[PDB]
């Protein structure tokens, strides 16, 4: 060869370099990447105390000797079109909504109700160009203060056209069902849809068995079977 | 405070508008002059020889 | 017309030689025209290009395209016109069709093994099969393939070494036989091992989530269609040659065997043909590759 | 960034002594390690060297056969096996780190050195030092020159010729490292020049902490040699 | 009542630098240039593909002596690559893997990066413990960064997601002046090589020119309908082109104050992600993200040649100091050399 010794040793380093860069993307490639989208006011700090400035947060966490990193964006209130190509390859998304929140109103913005704005925000990122085909675990947190503020006041506040009763489990499969009928991508995409509540293990065993299941199905249709 | 921003955005307008404005054609003619000055000296216009190329194999 | 290494053994006497003639003809130019149209999805679109089990389905599809006209122009050459040449060049044809032949097998035991990983060992599997790592197994499946293939080609031959000799191939001794079956069977099991535990795994995993509350099966169903699927075309494809080679190294030995060894011997192209359908067709992002590109 | 050398001392002729060079301040698994010897009223002379996480080891002629070198990264901590030491191995073995890649600067330190004493009982390229001792007096400009056997110019336009300065009671100290670069520390006042086979140093308003011994080593190919030794003296 | 009548002003201030514009609206860029020798037609080939990263890259920067190679993934790490061989000089471990700037100083010293951290990291090269450490935290911003550009070792403008720029101090660590008055979130920057003035551009489809020591705009470029995210100065200092989401390059003029030419095509969408200029400013090399990058005329709005060979879309893209070559970065693992 042409190289001469310092150009060798040169090389050398350039594969030590290599095989580092290689273990480091082995280590990284370990690590599940979640991304926590939401209104704000859905709790999901809540959710983070149960898994358990800078515009990222990043929940590393673990769960049946699997390794989750959790991606909490929402502080950064800039536009979400320049920088959300940055998590296309999550492995999902976990979109929080606050249950309780069906009657309450924010007025500072443009009056309306806060759950249209939570469904506005679950069809923007569910039929959005970068997660065609990243699932959505879409967790409903408050329900207990849910069904304690349904006892009295009924669902048709929020939607003009509800022919059910104040029941918690009809009116919350009726919201399951409006905020799954937000998905245009039904083929491409599941949407794994739960009840936050107070048990410990369970919110972080629902996730764990919702990656699981989108790891497997993306494996199937990455290597053909599909 | 939109009484002190619509004021500075009024006057950062006004600052803006009172600068000169040379003609299209002496930027056109100085952008050409630059242009053809340096034609020689850009290896991307014409294909680089083999070995004044450093990017060879 | 007796033992010890006779000579022009074949047995298409009958009209049966126009049978294997359209047979072979339009098995070979749909193998051909399939093939090639596989090779042209994958190989023009960088989407199917870069995964690296898409690498194993063109290395199947190489086999299939080259077996196919070595398997018919060898075949034709030799039951039709009854083209009778010397023991070196009748080795190198056969040594060409056993090497693609081998090379579609370990191309599929390659895939099987691929799609079992991915379901074993599913976190893992990004991390365990890359592109190169695929390109060295198919280098080294497909060069393994031609050294069993070339192996009668030196020694093993039954002219060299004075042993029995295999009558439904001529210049091939039946130690050869036993060796291509082991290794064959060996495959073939492995490949029906995989997909077993595919159906296992994923049917574990539906019933785990059926219990649980985060499904709503349609997993192990749609891959359980597309396992037996994969499966019978394996069996009604390799079951019945296999048998034919086994009765005829251990065996009665009769006269009839050889007639139904070249009709089933046409199986590796009715596999060939049915390759592209069930590993190509099966995969949705090459059916939209496909729809694409019109 | 230190190299602290251990382990010398006064052995029988051949018989077994080990050099353990600690390494601290620095990240050790990096950077590749040499040793080199200096005898007593003589030059410098490279023995072995290992690479960044131990990928290459060479030996020198007089080395190959006999020494073993060897680094331990987590102990951040250079080995010496010498076995079967004859009497041309007394002489006063140096601790030099190196790294490799463009614009680096390797032999950039020196270790403080260890005492080896041993008791009575090739298709190189050879530097050529026209003098060894050259009288010389402060404030005026210096010219050193030192000449190779082979052309030390390579195919990327790298001159692989580096300037040593050794003060006496002091580790040795690079200067100039591929004929035209100012190494860390050095003062401005100091350059390099050169053409292909002829080489100038060039030593402009000489001072009192510029005294010592010039070395002249190339580093085109393995094994590394360095030059004579060129010492300015005061009057 | 007490603004809008102000807008009754402002609107007709603006309508007077619209009267500016008929100050100069004697002809165009392409009626001055024409009846000239075109480029023609341009086969320039890929040398060198830098394979190292596994993510996908957002930022480049070349070396001033035209054979380092900065660029950040991502992952959380950061190449140095030299790009005559295809050795990684260095490479960064990041604390946070969002980094979708980087930079690379003049002196060769330091690097930069930043993006969804709001901090510009400044890592020191060169150093007596061999190897790369953090120098200076540079945090402070609230949007996302976007760009970071330095001056010297201890200057830098940085452009992030908060609509504004400030120009810091790397030994002091804080905000040395900050440029304000875009409305959307700031996108790219360039500097001019005399480095007295920088044009940067935002979400708001308009270039504002900045002094660095006056600390304010001194023009404001208006001509697009999307959102601007690629600017490159001229190599004579008087003029820059910009690129943004509507697929068309706009070469807007200092002197002039207005938009000189459109390059655009009929069959071409998705918009640019990274503009640069050849030596002497002949050729305009834009990176649009359905996948690949195009020479146009800068005097006669022609595409000359294309630069297609990237899987994924070019994120980052490059033009040495002497013009060698051109580098482009893009979406899959993978940075490469054409010339
Ligand atoms: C033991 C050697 C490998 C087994 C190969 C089995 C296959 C099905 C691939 C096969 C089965 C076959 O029956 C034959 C084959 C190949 O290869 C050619 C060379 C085409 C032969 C030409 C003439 C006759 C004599 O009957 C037999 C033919």
């Amino acid at each position: 060869c042409t190289l001469s010794a310092e150009d060798k040793a040169a090389v050398e380093r350039s594969k030590m370099i290599d095989r580092n860069l290689r273990e480091d993307g082995e280590k990284a490639a370990r690590e599940v990447k979640l991304l926590l989208l939401g209104a704000g006011e859905s709790g999901k700090s809540t959710i983070v105390k149960q898994m358990k400035t800078t515009g990222i947060v990043e929940t590393h966490f673990t769960f049946k000797d699997l390794h989750f990193k959790m991606f909490d964006v929402g502080a950064q209130r800039s536009e979400r079109k320049k920088w959300i190509h940055c998590f296309e390859g999550v492995t999902a998304i976990i979109f929080c909504v606050a249950l309780s929140d069906y009657d309450l109103v924010l007025a500072e913005d443009e009056e309306m109700n806060r759950m249209h704005e939570s469904m506005k925000l679950f069809d923007s990122i569910c039929n959005n160009k970068w997660f065609t085909d990243t699932s959505i675990i879409l967790f409903l947190n408050k329900k207990d203060l849910f069904e304690e503020k349904i006892k009295k006041s009924p669902l048709t506040i929020c939607y003009p056209e509800y022919a059910g009763s104040n029941t918690y489990e009809e009116a919350a499969a009726y919201i399951q069902c409006q905020f799954e009928d937000l998905n245009k991508r039904k083929d491409t995409k599941e949407i794994y849809t739960h009840f936050t509540c107070s048990t410990d293990t369970k919110n972080v065993q629902f996730v764990f068995d919702a990656v699981t299941d989108v790891i497997i199905k993306n494996n199937l249709k990455d290597c053909g079977l599909f | 405070a939109s009484i002190a921003q619509a004021r500075k955005l009024v006057e950062q307008l006004k600052m803006e508008a009172n600068i000169d404005r040379i003609k299209v054609s002496k930027a056109a003619a100085d952008l050409m002059a630059y242009c053809e000055a340096h034609a020689k000296e850009d290896p991307l216009l014409t294909p680089v020889p083999a070995s004044e190329n450093p990017f060879r194999e | 017309e007796n033992f010890m290494d006779i000579e022009c053994f074949m047995v298409l006497n009958p009209s049966q030689q126009l049978a294997i003639a359209v047979l072979s003809l339009t098995l070979g130019t749909f193998t051909v025209l399939e093939n090639l149209l596989v090779l042209c999805v994958i190989l023009h679109s960088r989407s199917l290009r870069c995964r690296p089990s898409y690498h194993f389905i063109g290395s199947l599809a190489v086999a299939d395209l080259l077996g196919s006209v070595i398997f018919v122009y060898s075949f034709i050459d030799f039951h039709v016109f009854h083209r009778k040449d010397s023991r070196n060049v009748f080795l190198f044809k056969l040594g060409g069709v056993t090497a693609s032949f081998t090379a579609s097998v370990g191309s599929l035991f390659l895939t099987a093994i691929d799609r079992y990983i991915s379901i074993h060992r599913p976190l893992a599997y990004k991390r365990i099969v890359t592109r190169p790592k695929a390109v060295v197994a198919f280098c080294l499946m497909w060069t393994i393939a031609i050294v069993i293939a070339v192996l009668p080609l030196l020694g093993w031959n039954c002219e060299k070494l004075q042993s029995v000799c295999s009558d439904i191939f001529p210049h091939i001794d039946e130690t050869y036989l036993m060796f291509w079956i082991g290794v064959t069977s060996v495959l073939l099991l492995f490949i029906v091992y995989a997909y077993m535990y595919i159906l296992w795994k994923a049917h574990s995993h539906a019933v785990r989530m059926i219990q649980r509350g985060t499904q709503k099966a349609r997993m192990d169903i749609r891959l359980a269609k597309t396992l037996v699927l994969i499966l019978v075309v394996l069996i009604i494809c390799w079951g019945p040659l296999l048998a034919i080679m086994v009765y005829d190294v251990f065996g009665k030995m009769n006269k009839l065997i050889k007639t139904v060894f070249a009709f089933c011997s046409m199986l590796c192209l009715l596999n060939s043909t049915v390759n592209p359908i069930i590993y190509a067709l099966r995969s949705k992002d090459l059916r939209h590759a496909f729809r694409s590109m019109f | 960034v230190q190299l602290v050398e251990s382990g010398g001392g006064l052995v029988q002729p051949g018989g077994s002594r080990k050099l353990s060079c600690s390494a601290s301040g620095f990240a050790f698994s990096s950077f590749g390690m040499h040793w080199v010897r200096q005898a007593p009223e003589k030059g410098l002379e490279w023995v072995a060297y290992i690479s960044s996480g131990s990928g290459t080891i060479y030996y020198a002629d007089t080395v190959k056969g006999r020494f073993t070198i060897s680094r331990d990264d987590p102990k951040n901590t250079l080995f010496l096996q010498m076995t079967s030491l004859r009497s041309e191995d007394t002489a006063m073995y140096y601790c030099v780190r190196s790294i490799y890649y463009y614009g680096s600067s390797p032999f950039d330190f020196w270790g403080q050195g260890t005492t080896l004493t041993v008791s009575s009982g090739g298709s190189d390229i050879v530097m050529t030092q026209a003098t060894s001792s050259v009288p010389v007096t402060p404030g005026e400009s210096v010219s050193i020159s030192c000449r190779s056997s082979k052309s030390l110019l390579h195919s990327n336009g790298n001159t692989y010729l580096y300037w040593f300065l050794q003060r006496p009671g002091q580790s040795p100290q690079l200067l100039i490292y591929r004929m035209s670069n100012l190494a860390s520390g050095v003062p401005d006042r100091f350059s390099g020049s050169g053409s292909g086979t002829a080489f100038t140093l060039t030593i402009s308003r000489l001072e009192a902490e510029d005294v010592g011994v010039y070395y002249c080593m190339q580093h085109l190919e393995y094994p590394l040699t360095f030059g004579a030794g060129t010492k300015l003296e005061l009057k | 009542s007490e603004l809008d009548q102000l807008r009754q002003e402002a609107e007709q201030l603006k309508n007077q630098i619209r009267d500016a514009r008929k100050a100069c609206a004697d002809a165009t860029l392409s009626q001055i240039t024409n009846n000239i020798d075109p480029v023609g037609r341009i086969q320039m080939r890929t040398r060198r593909t830098l394979r190292g990263h596994l993510a996908k890259i957002y930022a480049m920067h070349w070396g001033t002596d035209s054979r380092l190679l900065v660029s950040a993934s991502q992952d959380g790490k950061l190449i140095i690559w030299d790009s005559y061989t295809t050795n990684k000089v260095h490479a960064i471990p990041l604390r946070s893997s969002w980094v979708m700037t980087c930079a690379y100083a003049p002196s060769g010293n330091y690097v930069a990066c930043g993006g969804l951290d709001n901090i510009c990291s400044i890592y020191n090269l060169k150093t007596r413990e061999g190897n790369v450490r953090v120098s200076r935290e540079l945090a402070g911003h609230t949007g996302y960064l976007s760009c970071c550009r330095f001056l010297d070792d201890n200057q830098i403008v940085t452009s992030s997601g908060d609509t504004t720029c400030a120009l810091w101090d790397i030994e002091t660590g804080q905000q040395t002046t900050t440029f304000t008055g875009h409305t959307g979130d700031v996108m790219s920057l360039s500097l001019a090589p005399d480095t007295r003035l920088f044009v940067s551009g935002a979400c708001d489809a308009s270039a504002k020119l900045w002094d660095v020591r006056e600390g304010m705009c001194r023009q404001t470029f208006t001509g697009h309908e999307s959102d601007i995210n690629a600017i490159c100065f001229f190599p004579n200092g008087n003029a820059f082109a910009t690129g943004s989401d509507d697929a068309t390059c706009r070469l807007f003029d200092l002197r002039a104050d207005q938009e000189l030419m459109t390059y655009s095509h009929d069959n071409i969408i998705c918009g640019i992600t990274s503009v640069s200029f050849s030596k002497s400013g002949r050729l305009l090399l834009a990176g649009y993200d359905d996948f690949n990058c195009n020479v146009w005329d800068a005097l006669k709005a022609d595409r000359a040649g294309v630069l297609a060979g990237h899987d994924n879309r070019v994120s980052c893209l490059g033009v040495t100091d002497d013009g060698m070559a051109v580098a482009t970065g893009s979406w899959d693992s993978f940075l490469k050399i054409w010339n």
